[PDB]
RNA sequence: CCGACUUACCAACCCGAUGCAAACUGCGAAUACCGGAGAAUGUUAUCACGGGAGACACACGGCGGGUGCUAACGUCCGUC
RNA sequence: UCCUCCUAAAGAGUAACGGAGGAGCACGAAGGUUGGCUAAUCCUGGUCGGACAUCAGGAGGUUAGUGCAAUGGCAUAAGCCAGCUUGACUGCGAGCGUGACGGCGCGAGCAGGUGCGAAAGCAGGUCAUAGUGAUCCGGUGGUUCUGAAUGGAAGGGCCAUC
RNA sequence: CGUCGUAGUCCGGAUUGGAGUCUGCAACUCGACUCCAUGAAGUCGGAAUCGCUAGUAAUCGUGGAUCAGAAUGCCACGGUG
RNA sequence: UGCCUGGCGGCCGUAGCGCGGUGGUCCCACCUGACCCCAUGCCGAACUCAGAAGUGAAACGCCGUAGCGCCGAUGGUAGUGUGGGGUCUCCCCAUGCGAGAGUAGGGAACUGCCAGGCAU
RNA sequence: GGGGCUAUAGCUCAGCUGGGAGAGCGCCUGCUUUGCACGCAGGAGGUCUGCGGUUCGAUCCCGCAUAGCUCCACCA
C-alpha cells in the first residue's frame, strides 16, 4: 500500500520537478503529520514542520486530526514566508486532497504561501 | 508475385547530436516511440518528437530506473 | 525427411557462409565426425549418411544427429526467364562451417566407430575427419 | 453482533491455546463472505438479472453489484461485456449478523443434508461451498419464487494454512463431518 | 465510406459554421456543441444543419 | 453504506419448536416460526442412525434360527 | 459404473546439455557520420548570387549484398 | 497511390516482375482534464457448470492492452474504470526537420475566449506512423473591397466551403 | 351423502426396494397374491382399418374346464342398455 | 556527536529476489469505531474522519546467509579500418582498433539534507 | 499461367458484410396390395475436400496441398 501511495504520487513529483518549482510535500500518518519546503535543487529542503515537535503538540488533545494538520500548516507557513518563499507548489503525495490535507492548505493559503 | 510494395522511408533517427549547440525550438530526435525520454528543458511533440525548448549544448544522459535514456540540454 | 515442421517465412536469403564452427567438442557421445571443409549439407546427404551408419554399426549404441536442415534453398524451373518472383521452395539445407560435429556415436568400438564413419562420411559433400572425445 | 462478541470472548483464547501462537494477532480472524449467483440465460434474456437482484436482497439486505465477463468466450456464446453474474461482498457487522443466520437457520435447511465436506478448503485457508437452492434461506418466500436458482458462499479468512482455517470453523462448531 | 459531413451554424446571428462530420445514420440526434466564434470573440452555442 | 441503495434490514423474532427464540436482524418484514434450529436439527444425534445399515446374518439369524 | 493396474509407449510446462535465424536481441565492436578545440598545409579548395551548359543508355574491377545455380563479360543496389 | 518490417552495409537515403503484410476508414466519445485502478495464463476450491462464463484465494510479473497491418514505444501508464465537458477553439509564430518543386511535418511562446483541477498545471484532436487529390470550371453562406457615365445591381475579388 | 375442482391432479397404474402368506421336495433363472413405499408414459391418437341392425352394440360383474399353485385368454351366465 | 526511525532525494540490480533471526518507550504498520466530512458501477476492503486498548503475526526496517540473479578483469579467439598476397563461394601476411560468451574473482549496496527518540 | 468449384449414398441451393445445414431423389419403418412396383404417412440423416493459421467463434477470412471443369500457353 505504500508502493501504491508511490504510485499514486510520482506523476506530480517528476512533472513538477521537470516544471523546476519549489513544492511543499506534505505526508500524513494516522498518528501525525509533516510537511517541508523543498527547493528545485531535489535533495535540500529549505523549512519543516511536523506534528512530533512538541511546540505543536502541546495545543491539542489528540495530535492526528484536522485542527493539528491546521497548526502544522500554520508552522510552515510561517517558517517559510520567514525564510523568504512565497510562491511554492502543494505536493499532496499520494493523498486525496481532502480532511487533514484540505486542513493544512487552507492553513497555509490563510498564513500567506501563495500557492 | 505479391510484394512489390514498400512505403517512402520518414527520415527518422537524431538530427542534432550530442554537444551541437541548439537554437531554441529546433528539432533534436525524429522518432516514432519514446526511445529518447526528455530532460532539463527538452519538449516532447505531438509523434514524440524532441524539441529544445531553452539555447544551449545537448547531453545524452542515461537517468532512470529503468534506464531510460533522457535529453538535456546545458546552457 | 529433415525438415522443419512449421516455419515463421517461407523463402530465405541467400547468405554468406564465412567464419569457423561452433560445436567443435564432442558432447554427447564418445566418437564424433568433425566437418574440416565447408559447405551445405541437405535433407538428402543427412539422411543418407544416417540410414548408412546404422547398416555399418547394425543399430548397436546411440547415434546423434547434430546439424539439421532449417534453412530453404529455392530453385526457379526450367524454361524460366529470370525475372518473375524468386522461386518455388524445394528442399532443406543445413549450413556447415570447418569445425562443426555433424555426428557422434556411442555404444560401439573404437574400430567400428573408424569403419561406420568412413561409410557415411562417403556419402557428404563436405570432406570430414574423424574426432574422439577428450576432458 | 453475537457471534463477534463470542469470538472475541472465546474463540481467539481457544485458539492462541491450542495452536501455541506467540502473540495475540496470529489467531485466523474472518474478512469476508461472498454471495455469488453466476446466473447462465442471463444472456439468453435480461430479466433474470433483476430476478437475481431480488435474490440476493432478500439473502442480505445489500443491493448485489452484477458482474459482468472478463475475456471473451464462445462455448458458452457470451461476448465481452455482457452482465453475466451477481455477486455480494459482506464485510465486518453485516458479515456477522448474516453468517449467524446462516450458521443457526440455513444449513439446518440443506435438503438430504449429511454435513458439509472437508476437502473443499482450496490450500490457503478459504472455506467455499455452493447451496443447489436459494430456498434454505428463511427469507426467500417460497410462494414468491418461480425460477428455481442457487448460490455458492465463500468465506475468505485470513489463516496461513488451511488446517487453521479448519480448525477456526470447528470451533465454530461447523456441522461438516 | 458510411460518414456524413454536417456543418455546425453558429447561434449569435452570423453566417459562420464550423465543418464537421456526424455519422448520420446511426446516431441521429442534433449535434450541438459551444465553440468559439471570432466575430463577436465570445464561446457561443453552435447547432448541426445541413450541409 | 450508500443510504438509499439498499433496502431495509432490521430486527425480527424467529421463534422455533426447539424453545430456541432468536432476535436477529434480518430482512422478513415480520415474525418469523422456524421449522428446524441450529438446537434441533438431527445431526448431533442423526447419523449413527440415519445411514440404517443393520446386519444381513442377524437378518437371516432373527427370521428364523436354529 | 470403478477402468483398477500398466509394456520397453507417445507426449505439454519444467530443468540440464547442444545448434540455427533478413523479418530474434537479457550483449555489441571496427570504419563511417555529426559537433567543438588545436598545428601544419592546400593557387578559397567551402558558401551565396547571377550568365552558359552538358548529362539523366554507363561498364568492369575490390569489398558488402539482393536474384540466379554462392552460374554468366548476367541483372539490381551501396562505397571506392 | 499511401503506411510498417527486411533488403539497407551500426546517422539520413538506396534498387528490382526481391521477401511478408495493410489502408482509401472509425470516434459528439474511443477527445480534454481530474480522481481512481493494473494485466496474459496456470493451480486449488465451489450450485446448475461442461477444457472454456461468475466467485474466491494463490503462483506469474507484461508472456496481456491499444478501434485496425507491423514496427518503435508505453507502469508517471500512451492500458482499464467513473465525473465534468467541448482546446475535435480564433488570429499568429520564433526556430527547425523534410523534399527538385508544388508541398509535408514538429513547434515553446503571444493576444482573445473557454474547459478540468483546490492550486501548481494540462488542453490548438486521438500512443505515433496509413486513412487519400494539385489546377480549372461552377454551386452555397458572409464581407460596401472593385461596381466600365452617376445611384444601385449583375458579375468579379477576399473569407469559410461543397 | 360427503369430498375432489380440470390440474399430470385425491387421474393413471407401470416399474423399482423392503416386508410377507399360500401351493409345492423346490418360487434365483421362473408362480400367484397381500401390505408399505415408489407413481413411468399417457391429456383421445396420422396413413389406414375393424366389429355391430335390438336385448345387438357398449359397459359391469360371476362361474367352469385345464388345474398342486399359475389367465388380462378360451368357453358360459346374468345386470344396465 | 554513537545508534535507531520518518520524510525528500543522489544512484540504478555489487543496489534485485531467496532462507533464517530480530525491533514497538518513540516512529511506523496492523488495530478500535464511523449517522457523520468523504466513498463504494454492492461492501468504512479501498477512500476518509474521529481516536489509542493491544500486537509486532502480516507489512516494513535491520542483521547473517553464495541458493540464484548481477558485476567482472589478464590472456586468447571472432571481426574489421588501411596496404599487400593466394589454392580466391574463402582466407593469409604487415599494421591499427579489439568484441560477445566464458574464467580467476567480485558481490548481501553506498550517499546528501531535514526532523524526531535514546545518556550520546 | 487466370478464373470458378469441392456440403447426407449421388445431384443441387444456402458461404452473401461472420453466430438455423435447405429442398427433390436414393434410404428405413409402418399402411393399402394375393404379393411386388406406384401411392400415402412418419423419420435418423451431413468432417461443409483436407491440413495448419486468422479474431471470442470459421460453410464463410487466409495459405498450402489434393481432386475434377473451362480459358490460355501466341511472333519470327
Ligand atoms: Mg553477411
Ligand atoms: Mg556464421
Ligand atoms: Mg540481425
Ligand atoms: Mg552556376
Ligand atoms: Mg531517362
Ligand atoms: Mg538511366
Ligand atoms: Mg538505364
Ligand atoms: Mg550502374
Ligand atoms: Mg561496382
Ligand atoms: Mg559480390
Ligand atoms: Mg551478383
Ligand atoms: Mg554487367
Ligand atoms: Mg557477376
Ligand atoms: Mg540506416
Ligand atoms: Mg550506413
Ligand atoms: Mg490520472
Ligand atoms: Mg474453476
Ligand atoms: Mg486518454
Ligand atoms: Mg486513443
Ligand atoms: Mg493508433
Ligand atoms: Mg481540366
Ligand atoms: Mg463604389
Ligand atoms: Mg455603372
Ligand atoms: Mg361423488
Ligand atoms: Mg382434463
Ligand atoms: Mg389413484
Ligand atoms: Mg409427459
Ligand atoms: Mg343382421
Ligand atoms: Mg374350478
Ligand atoms: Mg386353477
Ligand atoms: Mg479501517
Ligand atoms: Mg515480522
Ligand atoms: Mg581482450
Ligand atoms: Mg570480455
Ligand atoms: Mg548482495
Ligand atoms: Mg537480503
Ligand atoms: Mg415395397
Ligand atoms: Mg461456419
Ligand atoms: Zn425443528
Amino acid at each position: 500500500k505504500k508502493s501504491a501511495r508511490i504510485r499514486r504520487a510520482t506523476r506530480a513529483r517528476r512533472k513538477l520537478q521537470e516544471l523546476g518549482a519549489t513544492r511543499l510535500v506534505v505526508h500524513r500518518t494516522p498518528r501525525h503529520i509533516y510537511a517541508q519546503v523543498i527547493a528545485p535543487n531535489g535533495s535540500e529542503v529549505l523549512v519543516a514542520a511536523s506534528t512530533v515537535e512538541k511546540a505543536i503538540a502541546e495545543q491539542l488533545k489528540y495530535t492526528g486530526n484536522k485542527d493539528a494538520a491546521a497548526a502544522v500548516g500554520k508552522a510552515v507557513a510561517e517558517r517559510a514566508l520567514e525564510k523568504g518563499i512565497k510562491d511554492v507548489s502543494f505536493d499532496r503525495s499520494g493523498f486525496q486532497y481532502h480532511g487533514r490535507v484540505q486542513a493544512l492548505a487552507d492553513a497555509a493559503r490563510e498564513a500567506g504561501l501563495q500557492f | 508475385t505479391r510484394n512489390g510494395r514498400d512505403s517512402e522511408a520518414k527520415r527518422l533517427g537524431v538530427k542534432r547530436f550530442g554537444g551541437e549547440s541548439v537554437l531554441a525550438g529546433s528539432i533534436i530526435v525524429r522518432q516514432r516511440g519514446t526511445k529518447f525520454h526528455a530532460g532539463a528543458n527538452v519538449g516532447c511533440g505531438r509523434d514524440h518528437t524532441l524539441f529544445a525548448k531553452a539555447d544551449g549544448k545537448v547531453k545524452f544522459e542515461v537517468k532512470g530506473p529503468k534506464n531510460r535514456k533522457f535529453i538535456s540540454i546545458e546552457a | 525427411m529433415l525438415q522443419p515442421k512449421r516455419t515463421k517465412f517461407r523463402k530465405m536469403h541467400k547468405g554468406r557462409n564465412r567464419g569457423l564452427a561452433q560445436g567443435t567438442d564432442v558432447s554427447f557421445g564418445s566418437f564424433g565426425l568433425k566437418a574440416v571443409g565447408r559447405g551445405r549439407l541437405t535433407a538428402r546427404q543427412i539422411e543418407a549418411a544416417r540410414r548408412a551408419m546404422t547398416r555399418a554399426v547394425k543399430r548397436q549404441g546411440k547415434i546423434w544427429i547434430r546439424v539439421f536442415p532449417d534453412k530453404p534453398i529455392t530453385e526457379k524451373p526450367l524454361a524460366v526467364r529470370m525475372g518473375k518472383g524468386k522461386g518455388n521452395v524445394e528442399y532443406w539445407v543445413a549450413l556447415i562451417q570447418p569445425g562443426k560435429v555433424l555426428y557422434e556415436m556411442d555404444g560401439v568400438p573404437e574400430e567400428l566407430a573408424r569403419e561406420a564413419f568412413k561409410l557415411a562420411a562417403a556419402k557428404l559433400p563436405i570432406k570430414t575427419t574423424f574426432v574422439t572425445k577428450t576432458v | 453482533a453475537k457471534l463477534h462478541d463470542y469470538y472475541k470472548d472465546e474463540v481467539v483464547k481457544k485458539l492462541m491455546t491450542e495452536f501455541n501462537y506467540n502473540s495475540v494477532m496470529q489467531v485466523p480472524r474472518v474478512e469476508k463472505i461472498t454471495l455469488n449467483m453466476g446466473v447462465g440465460e442471463a444472456i439468453a434474456d435480461k430479466k433474470l438479472l433483476d430476478n437475481a437482484a431480488a435474490d440476493l436482497a432478500a439473502i442480505s439486505g445489500q443491493k448485489p453489484l452484477i458482474t459482468k465477463a472478463r475475456k471473451s468466450v464462445a462455448g458458452f456464446k457470451i461476448r465481452q461485456g455482457y452482465p453475466i453474474g451477481c455477486k455480494v461482498t459482506l464485510r465486518g457487522e453485516r458479515m456477522w449478523e448474516f453468517f449467524e443466520r446462516l450458521i443457526t437457520i440455513a444449513v439446518p435447511r440443506i435438503r438430504d443434508f449429511r454435513g458439509l465436506s472437508a476437502k473443499s478448503f482450496d490450500g490457503r485457508g478459504n472455506y467455499s461451498m455452493g447451496v443447489r437452492e436459494q430456498i434454505i434461506f428463511p427469507e426467500i418466500d417460497y410462494d414468491k419464487v418461480d425460477r428455481v436458482r442457487g448460490l455458492d458462499i465463500t468465506i475468505t479468512t485470513t489463516a496461513k494454512s488451511d488446517e487453521e482455517g479448519r480448525a477456526l470453523l470447528a470451533a465454530f462448531d461447523f456441522p461438516f463431518r | 465510406g458510411i460518414r456524413e459531413k454536417i456543418k455546425l451554424v453558429s447561434s449569435a446571428g452570423t453566417g459562420h459554421f464550423y465543418t464537421t462530420t456526424k455519422n448520420k445514420r446511426t446516431k441521429p440526434e442534433k449535434l450541438e456543441l459551444k465553440k468559439f466564434d471570432p466575430v463577436v470573440r465570445q464561446h457561443v452555442i453552435y447547432k448541426e444543419a445541413k450541409i | 453504506m450508500k443510504k438509499d441503495i439498499h433496502p431495509k434490514y432490521e430486527e425480527i423474532t424467529a421463534s422455533c419448536s426447539c424453545g430456541n427464540v432468536m432476535k436477529i436482524r434480518s430482512t422478513v418484514g415480520h415474525d418469523l416460526n422456524l421449522d428446524v434450529c441450529s438446537k434441533c436439527h438431527p445431526f448431533f444425534t442423526g447419523k449413527q442412525r440415519d445411514v440404517a445399515t443393520g446386519g444381513r446374518v442377524d437378518r437371516f439369524n432373527k427370521r428364523f434360527n436354529i
